[PDB]
């Protein structure tokens, strides 16, 4: 029942490896929070809006897979709506780009060179990886190195 | 504005129908403008005053062709806009007779001598 | 430690040349487009010494870290280093080069990088023979530029060759060979010759074959779909064939007069 | 462990799952060499 | 781009084929030019295919 | 926690309900009966097992009080006895029936600040602090009990009590009909333990259907329908056919020789005095509630009827909990859980400040 | 892998290898009718010790 | 209706999670139930957002 479902919420959003009082304190901000807001253009089109800003910064083929799935989920109105504002906030290979020699039925459009240099950001990016990777290895020992005896180890604290 | 709702605004200015009477225009539209938005190609307003007035001597009224250079010159003594290409380029697209050939005729860089 | 890095510079070094000289006529004409499916990780390979490069300009590039580095193309390259120096070897030209691959693609799936290189690079280079096979299978015509296809052709009916001088078409004319055939398609390899023996027979009569199947064959592995392609053919062309048998010159009358 | 899994590359009588063991071991080397890599530069 | 081997790998073969095709013709004209183009055409590369695939239908005008 | 606990105390009008607030089930389920000889200073559990000499009464039946003494007896002897809390260390949100008059809103908090004894009180009308639970502040709630049921139609918190329509037709009176028609055709009920035993049967096993009629021809042409009970007194009484038809005297009165009006009518005129502009976002949001959920299948037919009830040109969004039975409880539990609902409630001082009429005033 | 060569021993086929890393050790030219009784030799060394022999009996 | 609610769920994870929402699998059903009882989204937006930071600081 929906006294049960706020905190079923507060779990599930609750990791662990106080914290027991803290649920049961969390599902009272959360009725204090839903009678706030009670006191005081489709659904569809919201995606759409957002799957133009997907075409604006390149990646055609993911907004026309956002749409040819909003198009059989038209078959949850109510659910999109809050979907739209959970989008924004986050947590606090393919051979057919640049290849003819393929197929038999495949395009002549020739060469590209307007994004040919940005196929080498592509590799760019790999490597970018695997350098800020050997930068936090070497971070996480220099705040190592300079310290003093006892100030983060409670084991000086027994 | 922003530029998703901007479009429903002009398909809502022609068409005085409701954006829940019809989707799929609208979503051609989504479909359409959306990776032909930012230009891929380099701009110049001197190239499409000098079709402009191409277009206005094809019409065969040489006065106009100059009250277009009068109305030209308003536009720089004002400076209140930033991209003044784009929307004389778009009246331009959009010209249509009151009363051959193009390949031939001066067209702008694709960015095929150009990339970043 | 500059020992320990050649092995990817060895299997480099003999897929080149591969790829240069048996994309050439001579060679085939799956051959071709199996070395021209290699140029694809060439690419690769190429951005990879010019990004490491402009790594090295800063200094954030040395030999140990390059040694980390160039971990996957060892094992990629080392694949198609052995399929090239296989073929080579050899005289893998036709099925028997299109085999290898099928070998290959089994050889290897408990890792499963092992296989989708070898998986990707099948379906890239049986082009050409799927071609073949689009053409006789729904046609009573085949062309085949470059004759080491499973069937060949003879020709036996001339201006000199008659109807009990070369008495029945079925394993003579028309033959199959044994070890051109690519590894996969042996379980219906009677069956592609002789759905392409009944298609030229009525050729002879109607005007074509008038097809409506007319699909494309494409590799696939474990659940074929060119499978079940060929069985829907090989029931079509009998079907017209027995249609036109026992409609026209029908075998009724035959053999009552007999 | 280099000597094993090194033999074991190039014994392709080694059978599909000891191909795949040793193709682990290639990854855990990988992370072992990761280390001194950054240590090189610091020296 | 270590002299920029990536830019030079889209050539050297569009490049190649196309400088065969001007010396294998050398002085033919009418339908013996166009045996001359449809003999590349059943080439098993589909690189080289599609290539010659847009050739044919210019010279066949 | 993180504040002082809380306490909800509702006698209702069959049952005492008693626990903290934060809890889907209460704490504690009490009878509401009141003993006399057919004990005297004993009420709850051991009135209700001396049960045989010993009447059954209910200080509430018809949604107001018939006895005073009776309500202001149960109260304290929920607090004394059942319980035995410190009041100070337990605020407690009362509940009285809907449609209570403004006397009986006076008598409940005087009796609750001394007989009872709490810091600071709160008395609310029910099926509204019922649906404050649902997660909205609007809608529809067919409270259906064991004394009465009622239709509150309840818009932004708060329920005209001129468009709350009382229906006597409850649980009371569907054991009176099944009592009236088996022993008029004859069969022995006799006492007021055996009276409770075939409404237990009533209660729990009892077989209701959607369709009266065909069910009616299949059960007459073979009778297989039945399903045997037979309990630690020893009686077997069944019958299929009869127990799905019993309670049809809800939307038919004539069954009985009632003239009255039906429920599906009564929810019909409660929504003719809501507005209709908030018609539609009343009817969004549709409950299923009352105690009547014992056994399910009645609350079928309630939603069939609320459905036919607004016009079909917009489908129906219902809200279905796992369990209505508890529905006043879960109730009171979510608010007394609330930390803003301190403000609204009202304490010892503002009561003794403005008169004992302002459990009147500040209750909206 | 193992899991692997149980796909074609939970379904039609049939692996075939001389790396031997499978318990099912099939017997050639025996295809009369009676395969039902002996065609599969269960060979107890390439079982894995995940699958008791109620597991790696009721495959077969 | 079953079958199609049950590929209506799927649809539903699959266009949260390339656009990379914080919920999983579970809370999308809770969501999913909480509008389907025709509770006001606009204050359940509140309720993830105010215990997605509010649960940190406990850990």
């Amino acid at each position: 029942s929906i006294t049960q479902l706020f905190d079923d919420l507060c779990e599930a959003l609750l990791p662990a490896a106080n914290r027991k009082r803290a649920k049961r304190s969390l599902k009272k901000v959360a009725y204090n929070a839903l009678f706030t807001n009670l006191f005081q253009l489709p659904a569809r089109n919201k995606i759409l809006m957002l799957s133009f800003d997907l075409r604006v910064g390149g990646l055609g083929p993911k907004a026309d897979r956002l749409e040819e799935l909003v198009e059989e989920l038209e078959a949850v109105g109510s659910v999109l709506d809050l979907l739209v504002q959970l989008a924004g906030s986050g947590p606090p290979r393919d051979y057919f780009l640049n290849n003819k020699h393929v197929g038999r039925n495949v395009p002549y459009s020739g060469y590209d060179c307007d994004d040919l240099s940005v196929f080498e950001m592509d590799v760019q990016s790999l490597i970018s990886r695997e350098e800020c990777l050997c930068h936090s290895m070497i971070q996480e020992t220099l705040q190592v190195m300079e310290a003093a005896p006892g100030t983060g180890l409670p084991t000086v604290g027994l | 504005k922003s530029p998703n709702v901007l479009l429903q605004n002009l398909c809502c200015r022609i068409l005085g129908r409701s954006e829940a009477d019809v989707a799929q225009q609208f979503q051609y539209a989504v479909r359409v403008i959306g990776s032909n938005f930012a230009p891929t190609v380099e701009r110049d307003e001197f190239l499409v005053a000098e079709k402009i007035k191409k277009e206005l001597i094809r019409q065969r009224r040489e006065a106009d062709a100059a009250l277009f250079s009068e109305l030209h010159r308003k536009l720089h003594s004002q400076g209140v806009l930033k991209n003044k290409w784009s929307i004389l380029y778009l009246l331009l697209s959009l010209s249509e007779d009151p009363r051959s050939y193009a390949t031939l005729f001066a067209q702008a860089l694709p960015r095929d001598a150009h990339s970043t | 430690l500059v020992h320990r890095i050649l092995p990817v510079a060895a299997s480099y070094s003999a897929v080149t040349r591969f790829i240069e000289e048996k994309s050439s006529f001579e060679y085939g004409q799956v051959n071709h487009a199996l070395a021209a499916a290699m140029r694809t990780l060439v690419k690769e390979h190429l951005i990879l010494v010019s990004q490491l490069e402009q790594l090295h300009r800063q200094g954030l590039l040395s030999l140990q870290k390059l040694w980390f580095y160039i971990q996957p193309a060892m094992r990629t390259m080392d694949i198609l280093a052995s399929l090239a120096t296989s073929v080579d070897k050899g005289e893998c030209l036709g099925g028997s080069t299109l085999s290898l691959l099928h070998d290959r693609s089994f050889s290897y799936t408990g890792d499963s990088q092992a296989q989708e290189l070898c998986l990707y690079l099948t379906k890239a280079a049986s082009a050409p023979y799927f071609e073949v096979l689009e053409k006789w299978i729904y046609r009573g015509i085949i062309h085949d530029p470059y004759s080491e296809f499973m069937v060949e052709e003879h020709e036996l009916r001339k201006e000199r060759i008659q109807e009990d001088y070369n008495d029945k078409y079925w394993d003579q004319r028309y033959t199959i060979v044994q070890q051109q055939i690519p590894s996969f398609l042996q379980k219906m390899a009677d069956k592609i010759l002789s759905t392409g023996k009944y298609l030229n027979v009525v050729r002879e009569c109607g005007h074509d074959v008038t097809c409506p199947v007319a699909k494309e064959i494409i590799y696939t592995l474990k659940e074929r779909a060119y499978v079940e392609q060929i069985e829907k053919a090989f029931n079509y062309a009998s079907k017209v064939l027995l249609d036109f048998l026992m409609e026209e010159k029908e075998l009724v009358a035959h053999l009552r007069s007999i | 462990i280099r000597r094993y899994t090194d033999q074991r590359s190039l014994d392709r009588s080694f059978g599909l799952v000891g191909q795949s063991f040793c193709a682990a071991l290639h990854q855990e080397l990988r992370e072992y060499y990761r280390l001194l890599s950054v240590l090189h530069s610091q020296l | 781009l270590r002299r920029l081997l990536v830019w030079t790998y889209d050539p050297k073969i569009r490049l190649k084929t196309l400088a065969a095709l001007v010396d294998h013709c050398q002085g033919r004209k009418g339908g013996e030019l166009a045996s001359a183009v449809h003999a590349y055409t059943k080439t098993g590369d589909p690189y080289m295919r599609s290539l010659v695939q847009h050739i044919l239908s210019l010279v066949s005008h | 926690d993180d504040d002082i606990a809380a306490l909800v105390v509702d006698n209702g009008s069959g049952m005492c309900k008693a626990g903290f607030a934060g809890d889907d089930a209460p704490r504690a389920v009490f009878p509401s009966i009141v003993g006399r000889p057919r004990k005297d200073s004993y009420v709850g559990d051991e009135a209700q097992s001396k049960r045989g000499i010993l009447t059954l009464k209910y200080p509430i039946e018809h949604g107001i009080v018939t006895n005073w003494d009776d309500m202001e007896k149960i109260w304290h002897h929920t607090f004394y006895n059942e319980l035995r809390v410190a009041p100070e260390e337990h605020p407690v949100l009362l509940t009285e029936a809907p449609l209570n008059p403004k006397a009986n809103r006076e008598k409940m908090t005087q009796i609750m600040f001394e007989t009872f004894n709490t810091p600071a009180m709160y008395v609310a009308i029910q099926a509204v602090l019922s649906l404050y639970a649902s997660g909205r502040t609007t809608g529809i709630v067919m409270d259906s009990g064991d004394g009465v049921t009622h239709t509150v139609p309840i818009y932004e918190g708060y329920a005209l009590p001129h468009a709350i329509l009382r229906l006597d037709l409850a649980g009371r009176d569907l054991t009176d009909y099944l009592m009236k028609i088996l022993t008029e055709r004859g069969y022995s009920f006799t006492t007021t333990a055996e009276r409770e035993i075939v409404r237990d049967i009533k209660e729990k096993l009892c077989y209701v259907a959607l369709d009266f009629e065909q069910e009616m021809a299949t059960a007459a042409s073979s009778s297989s329908l039945e399903k045997s009970y037979e309990l630690p007194d020893g009686q077997v009484i069944t019958i299929g056919n009869e127990r799905f038809r019993c309670p049809e005297a809800l939307f038919q009165p004539s069954f009985l020789g009632m003239e009255s009006c039906g429920i599906h009518e009564t929810t019909f005129n409660s929504i003719m005095k809501c507005d209709v502009d908030i018609r539609k976002d009343l009817y969004a949001n549709t409950v299923l509630s009352g105690g009547t959920t014992m056994y399910p299948g009645i609350a079928d037919r309630m939603q069939k009827e609320i459905t036919a009830l607004a016009p079909s040109t917009m489908k129906i969004k219902i809200i279905a909990p796992p369990e209505r039975k508890y529905s006043v409880w879960i109730g009171g539990s979510i608010l007394a859980s609330l930390s803003t609902f301190q403000q609204m409630w009202i304490s010892k001082q503002e009561y003794d400040e403005s008169g004992p009429s302002i459990v009147h005033r500040k209750c909206f | 892998p193992v899991l692997s060569f149980l796909y074609r021993w939970i379904y039609d086929g049939e692996l075939e290898d001389t790396y031997h890393e499978f318990f099912v050790a099939s017997d050639p030219t025996v295809k009369t009718d009676r395969l039902w009784h002996d065609k599969y030799t269960l060979r107890k060394s390439m079982i894995p010790s995940f699958m008791t022999m109620d597991q790696s009996r009721k495959v077969l | 209706n079953l079958n199609a609610v049950r590929e209506t769920m799927d649809v539903l994870l699959e266009i949260s999670r390339i656009l990379n929402t914080g919920l999983d699998m579970e809370t999308l059903s809770i969501c999913v139930r909480l509008c389907e009882q025709g509770i006001n989204p606009e204050a359940l937006s509140s309720v993830i957002k105010e215990l997605r930071k509010a649960t940190e600081a406990l850990k």
